[PDB]
RNA sequence: GAGAAAGCUCCAUGUCUAACAACAUGGCUUUCUCACCA
């Protein structure tokens, strides 16, 4: 019915079992619970009391078990008693069972729990989020500006409509100034961030569940938001939500060296979400975005420079492009089970008439390293987990309709901002020469 | 299979040829180790050099189509079944090309076989203007293929299941002359831009798929693996992707008659970056830059990458 | 991609053993087969 993949990874033998939390908050069940309600996740704090009991069980029947071990390697080491050995085996035989259980079932449960809570995050809704700054100012227009959409189709650099029977729904196409300004938007992003020193990397968009599980995402659920492909042609095959799921899977498994440390790869790869508005672009199916995931130090403070690091990175590349953008803290309520700090970044569109969320920044520095074994060993050769950051340096749906928004003029032309300028090679854009398609369809 | 034409000299080693992945995992660029469970079977991670390779060459090649005047586009990953009729691949038989979604969770929905699909679906069931044939667009997406042969080179990243690849379509007028030229244009723009590469490359014809009306075929040569690999296929295609799709092109006389249609395929990363890296090898196993991605990658030549690579900590390890 | 074989290029879960091993199930690494490259 219902069965996570990573205990079922960690039984069989793939990777090893995942290293879970319960132990650094059970000294205070208080602490914990307030902490899990804030964060109000599919766990509630009612239930913690029977996970840690069921932990509680399967700690004293580990204890039990090392123990009859123990002495049966003694007993064969000496003989190397025989009625004693043979006792043992049945002892330890008949227990395993039941452990292996025991240990199902709080694994199962135990999953479930959400990450540490960082102290500073507002806890409330999304309009509860707190502004930490705002870029610029909506451009002073005549008239009022018309949709993104509208221009789009209008310009026919975007369209939208009869795409029921080819694309599905809410399924978008690129055509002239637009495909170049999202190539050209894709690229300035992926040249900035080279010239910074970020390694380029590309991740597979073709993902198994255990890597989805580690990452945070539900991989299957009723209201799930992630494709899963067909059982009978490929089993257990998930769409990447997220370029940096794909990078998690690439790091599962794998140490680096304490001297490379902080690591940061920037990955340009297309994005599926399910997403079960009724018309333009602010929900798409399918979109590309530039994804910047970086593992940094086991310090707490290099984790979180990190992230400060990588949001001067989004504010720079905003302010450059010229869109007015205001960055807000994300609230707890909102951080999810995999996100230690979350940032949003919401750009202002004029024709939706309300920000958009178009950049997120988490701090996974717990929880993604413990579900994947990710770890850097240091000099000395121990090893210790280490912190991963991820953030998404644009996407081209949300920043497409921004600056066609912003830059929109009587007209019709919709002026292009300097930094593109060289790549599109014109200062604007004007009607369409090629006559628009004509619907013949009955 | 005749063969068109012939450019380049083979390069002379004195040493043996070295395979493509041994370089790129000495050089880390690329990695291919117990990647099964992560990220299934045959997949790639590019990393380093062959990242920016990645990337330099497909936009080089779209730089190049675009100052020809080519339309740039971008479709839809998901599509639907029709459109896949329509293009003549079927997902109905068992052992398809096509990854089906669950049916259960969405209705219909197949990731992208090639950008052409996509492209194809674009051009559904609608009239273009008989001033703007012929119209050529360049769409650049990440196509996955189903299956990916393992009796041969397995353990090679020849075939793998998501590569990036760059499409030209190109619409046409009614005359069959004007479909056959505009597909000997697209052949001499590609043999173009691999001339500009230095790729050493031989162009032969494929006698009659059913869908194509004519073929042409690119292979690269490749010292690594020591024999020649198919690398481009650009196929004409004559009133089939339009009669399928119901796709007509309204003349100046206004009556409905349907488009042909060419496809073309301007470059692929994988087997680019065999060739090239396979083409500029070494004897300390750095590989030469050409000039002309010199400005892309910014680095005359390749050295071994100063990050330590990665090791690994899993269980299944010897111990 | 499908099937099959082997243990190495080995890691796990179990049957009789005081216990190594020996045989099973499965993973991984190789190898042998039948098949698509739109
Ligand atoms: N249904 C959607 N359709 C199109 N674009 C979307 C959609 N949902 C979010 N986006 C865009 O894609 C971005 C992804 O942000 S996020 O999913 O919430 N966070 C991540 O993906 C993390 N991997 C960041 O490292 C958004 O900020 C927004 O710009
Ligand atoms: N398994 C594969 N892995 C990576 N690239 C591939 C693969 N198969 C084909 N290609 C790329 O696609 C090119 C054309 O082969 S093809 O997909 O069967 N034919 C087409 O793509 C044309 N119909 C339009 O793309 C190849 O030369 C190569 O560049």
């Amino acid at each position: 019915r219902n069965r996570n993949l990573l205990y079922e990874y960690a039984r069989e033998g793939y990777s090893a079992l995942p290293q879970l939390d319960i132990e650094r908050f059970c000294a205070c069940p208080e602490e914990a619970a307030h902490a899990l309600e804030l964060r109000k996740g599919e766990l509630r704090s009612a239930d913690l009391p029977a996970i840690i009991s069921t932990w509680q069980e399967l700690r004293q029947l580990q204890e039990q078990i090392r123990s009859l071990e123990e002495e049966k390697a003694a007993v064969t080491e000496a003989v190397r008693l025989r009625a004693r050995g043979r006792e043992i085996r049945k002892e330890l035989v008949h227990l395993y069972p039941r452990e292996a259980q025991l240990e199902e079932q709080f694994y199962l449960q135990a999953l479930k729990l959400p990450n540490q809570t960082h102290p500073d995050v507002p806890v409330g809704d999304e309009s509860q989020a707190r502004v930490l700054h705002m870029v610029g100012d909506k451009p002073v227009f005549s008239f009022q500006p018309r949709g993104h959409l509208e221009i789009g189709e209008k310009l026919d650099i975007i369209r939208q409509k009869r795409l029921s029977h080819v694309s599905g729904h809410r399924s978008y196409y690129l055509r002239g100034a637009g495909a170049l300004l999202q190539h050209g938007l894709v690229n300035f992003t992926f040249n900035k961030l080279l010239r910074r020193g970020f390694t380029p990397m590309t991740v597979p968009d073709l993902l198994r569940g255990a890597v989805f599980e580690g990452c945070g995402m539900t991989p299957n659920a009723n209201p799930s938001q992630i494709y899963n492909i067909d059982p009978a042609r490929f089993k257990d095959l998930n769409l990447a939500g997220t370029a940096e799921v794909g990078l998690a899977g690439y790091f599962m498994d794998h140490t680096v060296a304490f001297r490379d440390l902080p690591v940061r790869m920037v990955c340009s790869s297309t994005c599926y979400r399910a997403e079960t508005e009724p018309r333009g672009l602010y929900r798409v199916h399918h979109f590309t975005k530039v994804e910047m995931f970086g593992v940094t130090g086991p310090g707490l403070e290099q984790s979180s420079q990190l992230l400060e690091e990588f949001l001067s990175l989004q504010m720079e590349i905003l302010t450059e492009l010229g869109l007015h953008f205001r960055v807000l803290d994300m609230p707890t309520q909102e951080l999810g089970l995999p996100a230690y700090r979350k940032f949003d970044i919401e750009a202002w569109m004029p024709g939706r008439g309300r920000f958009g969320e178009v950049t997120s920044a988490s701090n996974c520095t717990d929880f993604q390293s413990r579900r994947l074994h990710i770890m850097f060993q240091t000099e000395a050769g121990e090893l210790q987990f280490a912190h991963t950051v991820n953030a998404t340096a644009c996407a081209v749906p949300r920043l497409l309709i921004a600056l066609l928004e912003s830059n929109q003029q009587k007209d019709g032309s919709v002026l292009v901002p300097p930094a593109l300028q060289s790549y599109l090679g014109t200062d604007r854009i004007t009607a369409p020469t090629h006559v628009p398609l004509q619907y013949i369809g009955p | 299979a005749r063969v068109l034409h012939m450019v380049g000299d083979k390069p002379v080693f004195s040493f043996q040829p070295r395979g493509h992945l041994e370089i790129g995992e000495k050089l880390d660029i690329i990695r291919q180790k117990r990647l099964s469970h992560v990220s299934g079977h045959r997949s790639y991670y590019l990393r380093g050099a062959g990242a920016l390779l990645q990337h330099g060459l497909v936009n080089f090649t779209f730089n190049k189509l675009l100052r020809r005047g080519f339309t740039p586009m971008t479709v839809p990953d998901l599509l639907r079944g029709a459109v896949f009729e329509g293009c003549g691949m079927t997902p109905n038989a068992n052992p398809s090309q096509i990854y089906n979604i669950d049916p259960a969770r969405f209705k219909d929905l197949n990731l992208a076989g090639t950008a052409e699909v996509g492209l194809a679906g674009y051009f559904m069931d609608h009239t273009v203007a008989f001033r703007d044939l012929p119209v050529r667009m360049v769409c650049s997406s990440t196509c996955y293929r189903a299956e990916t042969n393992t009796g041969q080179e397995p353990r090679g990243l020849y075939r793998v299941h998501h590569f990036t690849k760059v499409e030209m379509f190109g619409v046409t007028g009614p005359g069959l002359e004007q479909s056959s030229q505009l597909l000997e244009e697209f052949l001499s723009l590609q043999m173009e831009i691999l001339t500009e590469l230095g790729l050493h490359f031989r162009v032969l014809d494929m006698p009659t798929g059913l869908p194509a009306y004519r073929k042409f075929d690119i292979e690269a040569w490749m010292p690594g693996r020591g024999r020649f690999g198919e690398v481009t296929s650009a196929s004409n295609c004559t009133d089939f992707q339009s009669r399928r799709l119901h796709i007509m092109f309204q003349t100046e006389a206004g009556e409905l008659q349907f488009a042909h249609t060419v496809n073309a395929t301007a470059c692929a990363v994988p087997r680019l970056l065999i060739a090239l890296l396979e083409s500029n090898q070494q004897k300390d196993g750095s590989v030469l830059v050409p000039p002309a991605l010199q400005s892309y990658l910014g680095t005359d030549r390749i050295t071994a990458p100063t990050h330590v690579p990665l090791q690994y900590i899993g269980p299944n390890q010897p111990r």
